[PDB]
RNA sequence: CCCAUAGUAGGCCUAAAAGCAGCCACCAAUUAAGAAAGCGUUCAAGCUCAACACCCACUAAAAAAUCCCAAACAUAUA
């Protein structure tokens, strides 16, 4: 979270987190939400909009990231660790 | 660098690495904190 | 085992995770090696044993994942270092970028190499007989190893 | 290793157990929501908003919460309790106001809950509010 | 998991919680009272080996002489890093009385001697820091000890003596004169049991 | 940025205490001091007023005025103008529990005080603690 | 308000005096622990 | 015994067996029994 | 790693010491924060630490003068 705080969310304009709470394989994505929805990272720019769209219907967990440019980052965190997702996100932001 | 028989981290950002067969303190924040094992 | 795939979409896929042999000879053993009665019975040479505890690119696996005894973790760590330096693990070479092609370097056959070759300074002034600077051979961690010969491991040359 | 000598529950553990039982049985409307890392100022003001509409906030450690519900009727709420969590508790199901104030801050997800002795999801919550 | 905190309310602090000034030389010179033949630096200490109205101390693990400089070192270092209200210190060594002429006065210290003592409403870890600092700056080998730590040390030594797998001990051989070994041993070695060699003391020897 | 002060309402200009900080931020001290005048005249005068001001990047002024400090209320209750030096065995003033409750009643109304708790027992417990910190003892 | 009369005075209820299986009991124990930590960390 | 509710979002409103038995009893019962039931329901609430 | 609201800038001395120039008391609200353990400000403002959740693992030195100074070697049964 501190690493993401240092590396501000300048290029990204929108982030969306979708998960099924009853599903056993969502905890990672939930952790990701916990990291991305903090003041330390959110107060870098108010251009970013964090949306949490939690659903009950059986579906694969996934997070969506919209950049200012043509960059588009979707990743399914069903079998992805939170730390791995954060590192990948940071690398994509670096561009 | 300064030679030290005993190495002490002087701040939080100080970090301790073994390079070239000896211990070093490196510090990006405070370059003066740099130390070499003697 | 989990593989991460980037095609921008990133997925995680689980492949065939290998499993332990059906019946260990010593159950109620805390270490993985303690179970197979392999406590003092492995050396740097034993690559079959060592390859099990290493990552594909040659790095050591963490203690918690493998469930190794701390002592035995350290032993395997240094044994794998020696195995690499002896050239016994050719398939576990570092992940070099495709662009980077390693330049030709002079080859020297070595074994039982404790220190990294870069770090060691030459013994220009070896001492008198009574205080002699000796060249280390093999690890002191392997001192407890079973010794068939009557003379113990000569750790310093 | 020789079997680890069992330690008697620290008094706090027992006390904590009682509180959960009381607050859960008394209040009809229970809502599981992810305890997001809001600012202190933000947390206080949203808590005040909930207080105005007579909704109370509680958090309990998973270490004590998990044993309570692992042997109960409400064992279907176990997957809900992963990571940071909080319980929005109310005697009456006043869902409309909490929904409308959560609408302000999108990052907060309503994971689920239990109303009138039946479990419900966020989709079910919005259906019940309508 | 929270744990109960020890209470030191019963503990009382003296009127002078700080180490008193130690004079460079005695006002009136004094003749020898102890026998001349005896070495005042060699062998185990026969006095001030036990804690007196104190919980923590500096234990000497070797023989040596303290100058006025050592006293000043100890005094200044201890007083500076002391909370006067919480903790108090007392000298466990006399003022320098033994003259050296090439004239400066020294005090002898044997192994096992408690050099300084400390007590009050504090734990060992609190005092250990600066006490270890002083111990290092002492001429002989020294370490900070609590009542508990000293007792543990003694128990461990006793345990090692009882536990030893070596059939042959220094004591056994020396007393029985087993290889005609008394030829190369001091008469003092019988009592010292091979633990003491000159002013130096070996804690690792059974 | 949020800045906390207990500038007295009667004295319009803070002067020395708030002088360097406001200068550092670079905001109009005259406007800021004259803002206090309305708040002073609205309520009783000659009493200190704790304020938690909010400074925005566009240099706009947000004034959040909290109720007078607990210290002064307790002093007024005891009838003492100066607090006890020792704060130990020296009791400067005696305040009845009744008056403590009355001041607690009239205190917990503002978010600056931050005691928004429904039971006033918590509030009065805080006040009695504050009284103990001063040279004030409770009776009855 | 009857509970006005029913309140602690002068001496804070001691850890031994305060009953276990109570909220305040653990508050006091935590408070003492932080005091212990602060006292020990003085020289460090 | 657990609620085990909300099996799926697309579930066609599965009902417990307990809620089903009372429906069958009402249908089998005659109008005269239903008439007294309706009158008592009206007395309780309107 | 994570995270930090607030009774209040706790009272006296001090131009003011406001958690950290000094003295006394050391309570108290939330679910959980010491009238603050270490830095930093003329004083403020701030960065940590202990605190709640989250469940992670965490286990000590060296040098000199003609030219280093046996060769070497960890693995066959005292
Ligand atoms: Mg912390
Ligand atoms: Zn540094």
């Amino acid at each position: 979270a501190a690493a993401l705080a240092r590396l501000g969310l300048r290029p990204v304009k929108q982030v969306r987190v979708q998960f099924c709470p009853f599903e056993k394989n969502v905890e990672s994505t939930r952790t990701f939400l916990q990291t991305v929805s903090s003041e330390k990272v959110r107060s870098t720019n108010l251009n970013c909009s964090v949306i949490a769209d939690v659903r009950h219907d059986g579906s694969e967990p996934c997070v969506d990231v919209l950049f200012g440019d043509g960059h588009r980052l979707i990743m399914r965190g069903a079998h992805l660790t939170a730390l791995e997702m954060l590192t990948a996100f940071a690398s994509h932001i670096r561009a | 660098f300064k030679n030290k028989t005993v190495l002490k981290k002087r701040c939080k950002d100080c970090y301790l690495v073994k390079r070239r067969g000896r211990w070093y303190v490196y510090c990006k924040t405070h370059p003066r904190h740099k130390q070499r094992q003697m | 085992f989990r593989e991460v795939v980037e095609t921008t979409i990133i997925e995680g896929r689980i492949t065939a995770t290998p499993k332990e042999s059906p019946n260990p000879p010593n159950p109620s053993g805390q270490c993985p090696i303690c179970r197979w009665n392999l406590k003092h019975k492995y050396n740097y040479d034993d690559v079959l044993l060592l390859s099990q505890f290493i990552r594909p690119h040659g790095g050591m696996l963490p203690r918690k994942i493998t469930g190794l005894c701390q002592e035995e973790h350290r032993k395997i760590e240094e044994c794998v270092k020696m195995a690499h330096r002896a050239g016994l693990l050719p398939n576990h070479r570092p992940r070099l970028p495709e662009g980077v092609v390693p330049k030709s370097k002079p080859q020297l056959n070595r074994y039982l190499t404790r220190w990294a070759p870069g770090s060691v300074k030459p013994i220009y002034k070896k001492g008198p007989r009574w205080n002699r600077v000796r060249m280390p051979v093999g690890s002191p961690l392997l001192r407890d190893n079973v010794c068939y010969s009557r003379t113990p491991w000569k750790l310093y040359h | 290793s020789p079997p680890s000598p069992p330690q008697e529950e620290i008094g706090l553990i027992r006390l904590l157990r009682r509180e959960i039982a009381a607050v859960f049985q008394d209040n009809r409307m229970i809502a599981v929501c992810q305890n997001v890392a809001l600012s202190a100022e933000d947390k206080l003001l949203m808590r005040h908003q909930l207080r105005k509409h007579k909704i109370l906030m509680k958090v309990f450690p998973n270490q004590v919460l998990k044993p309570f519900l692992e042997d109960s009727k409400y064992q279907n709420l176990l997957p809900l309790f992963v990571g940071h969590n909080m319980l929005l508790v109310s005697e009456e199901p006043k869902v409309k106001e909490m929904v409308r104030i959560l609408r302000t801050v999108p990052f907060l997800p309503l994971l689920g809950g239990c109303i009138d002795d039946t479990i419900l999801s966020r989709q079910g919550f919005i259906n019940y509010s309508k | 998991t929270l744990l109960p905190v020890p209470s030191f309310e019963d503990v009382s602090i003296p009127e002078k919680p700080k180490l008193r000034f130690i004079e460079r030389a005695p006002l009136v010179p004094k003749v020898r009272r102890e026998p001349k033949n005896l070495s005042d630096i060699r062998g185990p200490s026969t006095e001030a080996t036990e804690f007196t109205e104190g919980n923590f101390a500096i234990l000497a693990l070797g023989g040596g002489y303290l100058h006025w400089g050592h006293f000043e070192m100890m005094r200044l270092t201890i007083n500076r890093s002391m909370d006067p209200k919480n903790m108090f210190a007392i000298w466990r060594v006399p003022a320098p009385f033994k003259p050296i002429t090439r004239d400066h006065y020294v005090t002898p210290v044997k192994a096992g001697r408690l050099v300084v003592e400390m007590g009050g409403r504090c734990e060992f870890e609190e005092v250990q820091g600066f006490l270890d600092q002083v111990a290092h700056k002492l001429p002989f080998a020294a370490k900070a000890v609590s009542r508990g730590t000293l007792e543990k040390m003694r128990k461990d030594q006793e345990e090692r003596e009882r536990n030893n797998q070596n059939p042959w001990t220094f004591e056994r051989i020396a007393t029985a004169n087993m290889l005609g070994i008394r030829k190369v041993l001091s008469p003092y070695d019988l009592t010292h049991k091979g633990k003491y060699w000159g002013k130096f003391y070996m804690p690792k020897r059974v | 940025g949020v800045i906390r002060a207990i500038v007295r309402a009667g004295l319009a200009m803070p002067g020395p205490p708030l002088g360097p900080v406001l200068g550092q931020r670079g905001v109009s001290i005259n406007q800021f001091c004259k803002e206090f005048n309305e708040r002073t005249k609205d309520i009783k005068e000659g009493i200190p007023l704790p304020t938690k001001i909010l400074v925005k990047p566009d240099r706009t002024f947000e004034i959040k005025i909290g109720q007078p400090t607990v210290s002064y209320f307790l002093k007024a209750a005891a009838g003492i103008e100066k607090g006890a030096r020792q704060t130990g065995k020296e009791v400067a003033g005696l305040v009845t529990l009744k008056h403590v409750y009355e001041i607690a009643r009239i205190k917990a109304q503002d978010e600056a005080f931050a005691l928004q708790d429904v039971p006033l027992s918590s509030v009065v417990r805080s006040i009695i603690g504050s009284a103990r910190s001063l040279g004030i003892r409770v009776v009855k | 308000p009857e509970w006005l009369f029913e309140m602690n005075l002068g001496p804070p209820k001691t850890l031994e005096e305060l009953d276990p299986e109570s909220r305040e009991y653990w508050r006091r124990l935590r408070k003492q622990n932080i005091w212990r930590h602060n006292r020990l960390s003085k020289n460090k | 015994e657990a609620l085990a509710g909300a099996p799926l979002d697309n579930a066609p409103k599965e009902y417990p067996p307990k809620i089903q038995q009372l429906v069958q009893d009402i249908a089998s019962l005659t109008l005269l029994e239903i008439s007294d039931l309706n009158e008592l329901l009206k007395k309780t609430l309107k």
